């Protein structure tokens, strides 16, 4: 619970650099756009199609409501 | 060479088992990374195993030059006798270079960084924190040594 002991770690070596000696935006675009595009490829098929169904039945509900608003010519005499 | 190579492998294992030397080597590496000052004195085990006699002869003929040698004597010794003996023995050291392959001192950058070798099975933790020093020729060495005396040192067996 306390920061001194939480888990048992053996033979693990961590390397770290100084924030004032390394850049804050290292390859923000060249290595940034492929990363976000890869994430989009990984998690685009599980998210988008439900919202496509939302948009489809949204338009369908609006169309049916407007058609119920519209009358019919079943009243000729 | 083979026998002492086995000796160096065993001594590297022993020094790996020594807590303070590992931390000082880690500090040197993480402070002077990318420079010839990061590498330890004993060197990596791969270079120890792959090093040959011709590399030793190259090091002897490149770095054991005359003007970078100081013959120092202290005690019941006469400087005239020492100079005569040095003229007798250490006259021919071949200060000249093999094909004018003269090396040169290059500055080594200091960097702010850390290395953390976590191994929780060990009983105690050794931590070294340092900054860039002044160098040998800088007159701030006396002041920084005085400041180190202000901070002091302690061992658990101190009677203070
Ligand atoms: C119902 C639940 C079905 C669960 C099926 C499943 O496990 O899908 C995992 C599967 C994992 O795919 P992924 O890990 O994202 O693949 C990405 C890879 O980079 C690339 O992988 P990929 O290219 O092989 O995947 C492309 C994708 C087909 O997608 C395309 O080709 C893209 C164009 C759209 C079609 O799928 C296939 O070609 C094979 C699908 C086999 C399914 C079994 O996800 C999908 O198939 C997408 C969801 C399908 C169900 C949507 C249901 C919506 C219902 C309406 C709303 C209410
Ligand atoms: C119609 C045609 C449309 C074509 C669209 C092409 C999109 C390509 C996106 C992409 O991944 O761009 C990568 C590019 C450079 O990234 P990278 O491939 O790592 O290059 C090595 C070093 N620059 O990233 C960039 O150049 C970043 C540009 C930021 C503005």
């Amino acid at each position: 619970r306390e920061f001194g002991n939480l888990a048992r770690i053996r033979h693990v070596i961590s390397y770290s650099l100084s924030p004032f000696e390394q850049r804050a935006f290292p390859s923000y675009f060249s290595k940034g756009i492929p990363n976000v595009l890869r994430r989009t490829r990984e998690r685009i098929l599980r998210v988008a199609p439900p919202f496509v169904v939302v948009y489809l039945i949204y338009t369908w509900g609006n169309q049916e409501f407007e058609q119920s608003k519209r009358k019919n010519p079943a009243m000729y005499e | 060479i083979e026998k002492e190579r086995d000796v160096i492998l065993r001594e590297m294992q022993e020094n790996d088992a020594s807590m303070q030397n590992v931390v000082f080597d880690y500090l040197h590496a993480t402070a002077f990374q990318g420079t010839p000052l990061a590498q330890a004195v004993e060197g990596p085990s791969e270079n120890v195993r792959r090093l040959s006699r011709t590399d030793l002869t190259d090091y002897l003929n490149r770095h054991y030059k005359a003007p970078r040698m100081v013959l120092a004597a202290a005690g019941g010794v006469e400087h005239q006798q020492l100079l005569d003996l040095a003229q007798k023995h250490l006259s021919s050291v071949s200060r000249v270079y093999e094909e004018d392959a003269v090396p040169g001192l290059t500055p080594c950058r200091f960097t702010g960084s850390e290395i953390r070798h976590r191994d929780d099975a060990l009983p105690l933790a050794h931590v070294a924190i340092a900054v860039e020093g002044p160098g040998w020729a800088n007159p701030d060495n006396v002041t920084l040594q005085v400041a180190n005396a202000i901070i002091g040192h302690y061992d658990c067996t101190y009677g203070g």
